[PDB]
């Protein structure tokens, strides 16, 4: 009976909306028994099968729906969503374009296609497709919120106030009606949502993982209660999609090797395949055990593998970022599970026990913002591998082209050896600073830069144009290897003025909001002899920032844009700036470490979210509390003072340059020991039969 | 990875 099957299908659509996915599946299946050739039911069943992670089975049913009904546009668009999740972008594109070819007025298909454009980096096209979707279906939370994120990426602040109001309205309505918020947890920090909303958004996304592990029907795992089977060693497993050329490896790649093999056995669980970089080689070589879970796509089998290794503490380095397999944590194969380093926020999830943070980043009085218990590292939870990756930047020299520390810079592993070969190096007190006078050698270096030559040879030493590192050694440029040559970096390479203050910020532009640019405008207005240095990150955001700046009263030539650079050049060119102005909305995190390694003071204003407080935690560990502002007023005054009181700038820059070495900030050895102590407090607490509690001391 | 929207088809 058609009427019987219809009722089953329609009831299943209702169960689905209510979050009862298992019951939905049951009813779609009953519908198909009654009426086997029921296209709508095949397509709808396939949608919930996708939600349970049964992708191949979903594809089978979409194809069956389309065989039955060749112009079934819903089935094509839904099938594309499945193909997208399987990383078959071409297949998804073919489905969406077919669906729109069938029904040009199909809003969902326009929004789904826009998501491809967005993920491919084609923001103007994503924006155009999202706008079409919204024209067709004005009430469309997914399209609206993804559109708002596109606009954020390119700094389009048109009707920004109304935009924020609507985003919060949408999230409020979705949370009240028990639906999945269209704002992604990782983006929630960018909008004026309450802390309550932000935790709930994270919590509901974590519950998606549960839908996928419930179908597995696995019993709880039995966890070890002693270290006997591991000979007294604590077994730590690090789980990451980012073992390879990714910011996460640029921060912690040294840590697995620095764990004490007497007290710790380290397991690294890669969620990604080998990208062939030295980052991946290193972690694979230095971890006690390296397990490629990208070869075990079934989450049940992967979790089983983790459990069979006997892991005591399992560490989630992804959170809600691309490549995550949080289903592994939802299965709970380890007694203690902790969030660490990779994701700047709470999981909001029952299945994570601890978040590894610090007092500055996550003060006890805001513990309500987190679903995990706070586990404090003693200084900052943040770490970077800069001392290992870029030791060529530990020392520098300059050329007296007239003395400036940041107009024409030379760095190198072999720098001192080269300076010896010279009979006229002046040493200036400010360690100290070697200055090469304007002689024949200095002229040859400067001519290299002016002529855009790749490299020259002086007294047998190779001296490189800093813009040409990839042509000389591609591994040195990515940070996979330490450069061997003496490298030259100049303000002239980036069109920076030789005789003015350079304020920098090298973050992705999405971190900038109107309030932020206004603050920067004010600073520049008060330091007449100054520019702001930003990146084309992405390039299409540049004319927007320029418009809004001009609108705030700044001529165009006060803001200088540079392309995004290879990792090594990005860190090295930070030495050319006087001061970095951190973004209060979401701080530089990796980018903050990058700037400080260069010796560049960073002005920050910590907010209420974890992501807005990281730079202050880095600065506190570094020992520069004078760079941390308590409000916008102080941020502007600190920045203006650094730009106008040149003796104070010299002092503070010297303080950063010295303390990047003497403070614990870049000390991976000390960091690992402190992390090990925290791991133990976690373990002894559990071994004494206790549930997780704040480790804040 | 940007989320997508599944379309539910009602039987009539
Ligand atoms: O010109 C540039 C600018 C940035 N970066 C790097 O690009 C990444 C930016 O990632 P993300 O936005 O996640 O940084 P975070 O938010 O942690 O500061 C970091 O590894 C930077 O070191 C780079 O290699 N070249």
């Amino acid at each position: 009976c058609p009427t019987h099957a219809d009722s089953l299908n329609n009831l299943a659509n209702i169960k689905r909306e209510q979050g009862n996915i298992e019951e939905a599946v049951r009813l779609y299946r009953k519908a198909l028994e009654v009426f086997p050739e029921f296209a709508a039911a095949h397509s709808n069943l396939a949608s919930v099968l996708q939600q349970q992670g049964k992708l191949q089975e979903a594809l089978m049913h979409y194809k069956e729906a389309i065989r039955i009904s060749p112009t079934f546009a819903d089935a094509y668009s839904n099938m594309g969503n499945t193909l997208k999740e399987m990383q078959d972008v071409q297949g998804a594109l073919q489905c969406y374009t077919r669906a729109i070819q069938i029904n040009p007025a199909f809003a969902d298909a326009h929004s789904n296609l826009a998501s491809i454009h967005k993920d491919s980096g084609n923001i103007p096209e994503a924006i155009a497709s999202y706008r079409t979707a919204l024209k067709l279906k004005p009430d469309f939370p997914d399209a609206y919120c993804n559109l708002a994120h596109c606009l954020q990426i390119v700094c389009d602040w048109t009707d920004y106030d109304e935009r924020m109001k609507k985003l919060v309205s949408i999230v409020a309505d979705q949370l009240e009606k028990n639906r999945l918020p269209s704002v992604h947890p990782h983006h929630s920090m960018l909008y004026p949502l309450s802390h309550g909303f932000r935790k709930a958004i994270a919590e509901r996304h974590g519950n998606l993982c549960l839908d996928k592990i419930n179908v597995l029907h696995k019993p709880p795992y039995e966890h070890p209660k002693d270290l006997k089977l591991s000979d007294g060693r604590l077994r730590v497993g690090y789980v990451s999609s980012d073992f390879g050329n990714h910011p996460t490896s640029h921060l912690m790649q040294s840590i697995p090797g620095m764990h004490n093999p007497d007290k710790f056995e380290v397991f690294c669980y890669a969620l990604s395949p080998d990208d062939g970089t030295n980052f991946r080689v290193k972690v694979m070589a230095e971890a006690n055990h390296f397990i490629d879970l990208s070869q075990i796509p079934c989450n049940g089998k992967a979790a089983d593998r983790i459990h069979q290794d006997g892991i005591h503490i399992l560490v989630n380095m992804n959170g809600y970022t691309k490549g995550a397999r949080n289903e592994l944590f939802a299965l709970r194969p380890a007694p203690i599970q902790a969030m660490w380093l990779g994701y700047p926020g709470t999981s909001g999830a029952l299945f994570m026990d601890y978040i590894i943070t610090d007092q500055e980043t996550s003060p006890a009085e805001v513990a309500e913002q987190y679903s995990e218990k706070l586990a404090y590292m003693p200084h900052t939870f943040f770490i970077g591998d800069h001392a290992n990756m870029f030791p060529h930047l530990k020392k520098k020299a300059v050329i007296d082209f007239k003395i400036y520390d940041n107009r024409i810079v030379l760095n190198g592993i072999d720098l001192k050896a080269f300076l010896d070969s010279l009979p006229d190096v002046k040493i200036v007190k400010m360690l100290n600073m070697p200055v090469i006078p304007m002689n024949t050698i200095a002229e040859a270096v400067i001519e290299m830069i002016n002529r855009g030559q790749i490299q020259i040879t002086i007294n047998g030493f190779s001296i490189s144009n800093g813009l040409a590192t990839t042509q000389i050694n591609n591994k040195a440029a990515t940070g996979e290897e330490v450069p061997r040559t003496i490298i030259v970096t100049t303000r002239s390479q980036y069109g920076l003025p030789e005789d003015a203050i350079v304020y920098c910020n090298f973050n992705q532009l999405y971190k900038i909001d109107p309030s932020t640019l206004q603050m920067w405008a004010n600073i520049l207005k008060r330091v007449p002899n100054s520019v702001l240095w930003l990146l084309r990150f992405p390039a299409v955001g540049e004319p927007n920032i320029q418009q809004y700046a001009q609108n705030m009263g700044l001529p165009q030539n006060r803001i200088i844009f540079s392309p995004v650079a290879p990792k090594e050049e990005h860190v090295r060119r930070g030495q050319l700036a006087d001061v970095c102005l951190d973004t209060p909305l979401c701080n530089g995190h990796t980018t903050g470490m990058d700037v400080l390694w260069a010796g560049t003071p960073m002005v920050t204003m910590p907010g209420e979210t974890l992501a807005s407080r990281v730079a202050a935690s880095q600065l506190t560990c570094l020992g520069c509390l004078e760079l941390i502002a308590k409000n916008r007023q102080e941020y502007e005054d600190i920045a203006v003072k650094l730009g106008t009181d040149l003796e104070y700038l010299k002092k503070v820059r010297g303080k950063v340059w010295k303390q990047r070495i003497s403070s614990p900030l870049f000390n991976t050895k000390q960091y690992t020991m402190e992390l090990e102590r925290l791991y133990l407090q976690m373990w002894e607490h559990y071994a004494a039969g206790n549930k997780p509690d704040h480790m804040i001391k | 990875e940007t989320g997508t929207t599944n379309t539910a088809t009602t039987a009539t």
